[PDB]
RNA sequence: CCCGCCCCUUGCCUCUCGGCGCCGGCCCGAAGCGUUUACUUUGAAAAAAU
RNA sequence: GACGACCCAUUCGAACGUCUGCCCUAUCAACUUUCGAUGGUAGUCGCCGUGCCUACCAUGGUGACCACGGGUGACGGGGAAUCAGGGUUCGAUUCCGGAGAGGGAGCCUGAGAAACGGCUACCACAUCCAAGGAAGGCAGCAGGCGCGCAAAUUACCCACUCCCGACCCGGGGAGGUAGUGACGAAAAAUAACAAUACAGGACUCUUUCGAGGCCCUGUAAUUGGAAUGAGUCCACUUUAAAUCCUUUAACGAGGAUCCAUUGGAGGGCAAGUCUGGUCGCAGCAGCCGCGGUAAUUCCAGCUCCAAUAGCGUAUAUUAAAGUU
RNA sequence: UACCUGGUUGAUCCUGCCAGUAGCAUAUGCUUGUCUCAAAGAUUAAGCCAUGCAUGUCUAAGUACGCACGGCCGGUACAGUGAAACUGCGAAUGGCUCAUUAAAUCAGUUAUGGUUCCUUUGGUCGCCUACUUGGAUAACUGUGGUAAUUC
């Protein structure tokens, strides 16, 4: 609706190759706009294009009319792709990890203890 | 982790005189329950307990000065005490009614639109008022002294600017779709 | 459980002056073994994500240390729980910055940025003199460095300036009255004042009076005293407040006097 | 109710080694302690949470 | 650069030792000694100090200021509940220290273990078997049986917090997340406002009579306009993924439903000599007492009072107790 | 909130207990619309246990003739990735319970000049073979045994 993104705690984080600030948002219509919409606007406030913007947080204050999150802006793609928590890259896809998970792993391990010299056999058994 | 019990119960369970005071006090401010009264009276007796310490110990000991100053500052900040008083003796002149005056529902009634105290509590809960910019649902706020002139209706709500309610907006459509031709 | 040494450290028995919370989980970092005493350390990760907020998770700090931007005393360290303590210099060369670990007047390790010029040395207390084999003497310091062939006139409770690169001390002070001191242990911490007097007993500790230039006298055990420079002449850049230490009444008064809590 | 005075006043000396003095000579701080305790008053010293 | 190794220092500790501090019992007053009790001399052993152990020698040690013996529904402490002052009671349980993995004993490896998700044996249990043999220890997380007055899901996941490894990369029922949850704690919904209708009293006018008129009240009849979340529910958001919450469409209130109960009404002690039934029967009653034909106490109805999303009942314990 | 009230008598004043009163924590009854915080097989049987799971681990840098994959061109020590296996490190941390345990444990205070210490950090690191010495084990290959096992 009415979208106001206002700049607060600007820091140039040279070690991780990013710029981290707070994402302070005002909007008296329906508070809370999609995170996709936010990173478009922030892309065209430092002119860095939306493949290195990352945002998260965004809890909306009581009574609405404000929401506050936390956003990073990376210098390049590869610096984001390296550093970035795994789930945050997979949040808007360019990464994934297949997870079976966590009963298929354990049940394979305990079957593997019984054999020796062949690791592929128990996996082949389905 | 950490919790505490705010209210306390009366020592005697029945006593006509006590009960009448609790009743007439609730009538005046439009409170819901007696647990909402004893809560207040705990706060008063708590402040009176802290105070009774500081009066015994000579002046110009660091404990008495620093504590007293910051205690009295807080009593002045809510405005249940004058700065024409501001001595530790005047802490003891405090009483129940001055607290209850600073409550939000009392100040809604006193400095804003209501028709009775009973009206004003409902307005706070149905979210038609704010305190500076911020909606509240708490008629038990206690209202700092400076902020007793920033009580306003909500910036979106049928009272002041904002969309019409669903009793109004129903009946508006009742002239065209409720009795307009069907 | 006591069939060997423990490896976990909780949060709720953690040394309190790292200013930890308690709504994050049960464990706290634990200093790993090193040159400074466990209580007197500030683990690395607490400087880098619970102070200056470069990182936000512990995994992020590991990702900084791996690329080796961190140094301590001019050498490269790469643990997340390296146990740095009093009088060391951290050096990030990818920002051009240098820090120093020194005590605030409220007794906690502050951020005291400094010139690169100052960041080429540190102040080290002498604790033991020990003749090794073949008539060679030694020093032993609180940062646990063994510097061979010291000139003989340096005694314990003295302090020595050490060149991080080469050892081989540049100067020293000889402990006495009318020398400027900092407190490093005890219930007094970070206070600065001249020595004024000493007192000796035969065994069972001894104490050392101190007096500052604001007219207050206080005392501390011998082994909590550290020399910083000649009388009223620090050889280090000191953090604000200058070790004087106010009471709480006066400290309150300053904040409401300037009427300032933001800027 | 901190120096001293009547006889006492933080009881003494003895001195000697490393500072302060004044003009070789002389003066006064630190060194042994006031028969012993309790008591009282001040410091040091003390994990966090509560 | 990586790795390894010797010694010293350091760090993390570990182990012995000092002084002081402990619940009940005298229907427990003497105890301890070559099956070392206390001390001396030398040695053995052990990481080291030491009757720790051995030889020889001495004859001591402790106690009415409570030893020794017995008891404990006794793990210790940081603490918790109540309380004017002084106290009393509790502490299995998140921090710190200790002890133990069915009961006992022995032992390997290692820097570190008298280890039990290591080993060996006995004793107590219990399983498979082709009866020749083999294998086992949930006071780890779930779950089951049993015991009882009495206690949850065979769920999701290494994202957080940290730990472990040769290691940025792997792993972790530690730990984080959800479910069950009226132990307990915080917040506070169950109707607010006008019209008519009667009703009151200040007020005014009037000689009283009477009228006007104002302030409020309930109370009936309908209503009238207004308001909102409870719910239903697209969407954003939340997060490892999701739920919840906050944020937002559209639907969502006329008192009959989008229904507040738990106890009591003789005295203690706030509240009825109302009506019907029962008639020392049945029952009530912490206590004092009610019931034998007019029941203020029983069984019901009506009405009223207290507390209010809570209230009653049993038991431990403190205050009340200047009745320790 | 430094507090009392009913009951021995025909009546009164005492002594004294009983009952009433309030909090706390366990059980239990009846009732329950929304929100945040969260204790939970201790009390009795430190009784007994099906099933599943709760400790593993590799960098350019200890050891790659997996006949695995790959190559492009191979081998001069000789690639790149890499299951397996030897080797190194850990399993002595955590978690759980409260049975034993009355100067014991434990708490405050002190001592190792009476001692040990993986590891980290800092020093210590020159009285017919050396162009590099010796010979076996696993994975692997192939052949088996038991009713049955991580033999």
């Amino acid at each position: 609706d009415t979208v106001t993104i206002r700049t607060r705690k600007f820091m140039t984080n040279r070690l991780l190759q990013r710029k981290q600030m707070v994402i302070d948002v005002l909007h008296p219509g329906k508070a809370t706009v999609p995170k996709t919409e936010i990173q478009e606007k922030l892309a065209k406030m430092y002119k860095t294009t939306p493949d290195v913007i990352f945002v998260f947080g965004f809890r909306t204050h009581f009574g609405g009319g404000k929401t506050t999150g936390f956003g990073m802006i990376y210098d390049s793609l590869d610096y984001a792709k390296k550093n970035e928590p795994k789930h945050r890259l997979a949040r808007h896809g360019l990464y994934e990890k297949k997870k079976t998970s966590r009963k298929q792993r354990k049940e394979r391990k305990n079957r593997m203890k019984k054999v020796r010299g062949t690791a592929k056999a128990n996996v082949g058994a389905g | 982790w950490v919790c505490r019990k705010t209210y306390v119960t009366p020592r005697r369970p029945f006593e006509k005189s006590r009960l009448d005071q609790e009743l007439k006090l609730i009538g005046e401010y439009g409170l819901r329950n007696k647990r909402e009264v004893w809560r207040v009276k705990f706060t008063l007796a708590k402040i009176r307990k802290a105070a009774r310490e500081l009066l015994t110990l000579d002046e110009k000991d660091p404990r008495r000065l620093f504590e007293g100053n910051a205690l009295l500052r807080r009593l002045v900040r809510i405005g249940v005490l004058d700065e024409g008083k501001m001595k530790l003796d005047y802490i003891l002149g405090l009483k129940i009614e001055d607290f209850l005056e600073r409550r939000l529902q009392t100040q809604v009634f006193k400095l804003g639109l209501a028709k009775s105290i009973h009206h004003a509590r409902v307005l706070i809960r149905q979210r038609h008022i704010r305190v500076r910019k911020q909606v509240v649902n708490i008629p038990s706020f206690i209202v700092r002294l400076d902020s007793q002139k920033h009580i306003d209706f909500s910036l979106r709500s049928p009272y002041g600017g904002g969309r019409p309610g669903r009793v109004k907006r129903k009946n508006a459509k009742k002239g065209q779709g409720g009795a307009g031709a069907g | 459980m006591a069939r060997g040494p423990k490896k976990h450290l909780k949060r709720v028995a953690a040394p309190k002056h790292w200013m930890l919370d308690k709504l994050t989980s049960v464990f706290a970092p634990r200093p790993s073994t090193g040159p400074h005493k466990l209580r007197e350390c500030l683990p690395l990760i607490i400087f880098l994500r619970n102070k200056l907020k470069y990182a936000l998770t512990g995994d992020e700090v590991k990702k900084i240390c791996m690329q080796r931007f961190i140094k301590i005393d001019g050498k490269v360290r790469a643990d997340i729980t390296y146990p740095a303590g009093f009088m060391d210099v951290i050096s990030i060369d990818k920002t051009g910055e240098n820090f120093r670990l020194i005590y605030d007047t409220k007794g906690r390790f502050a951020v005291h940025r400094i010139t690169p010029e100052e960041a080429k040395y540190k102040l080290c207390k002498v604790r033991k003199i020990f003749v090794g084999t073949k008539g060679i003497p030694h020093l032993v310091t609180h940062d646990a460095r063994t510097i061979r062939y010291p000139d003989p006139l340096i005694k314990m409770n003295d302090t020595i300036q050490i060149d991080l690169e080469t050892g081989k001390i540049t100067d020293f002070i000889k402990f006495d009255t009318g020398n400027l001191c900092m407190v490093t242990g005890g219930a007094n911490l970070g206070r600065i004042g001249v020595i004024t007097n000493r007192e000796r007993h035969p065994g069972s500790f001894d104490v050392v009076h101190v007096k500052d230039a604001n007219g207050n006298s206080f005392a501390t055990r011998l082994s909590n005293i550290f020399v910083i420079g000649k009388g009223n002449k620090p050889w280090i850049s000191l953090p604000r407040g200058k070790g004087i230490r106010l009471t709480i009444a006066e400290e309150r008064d300053k904040r409401l006097a300037a009427k300032q809590s933001s800027g």
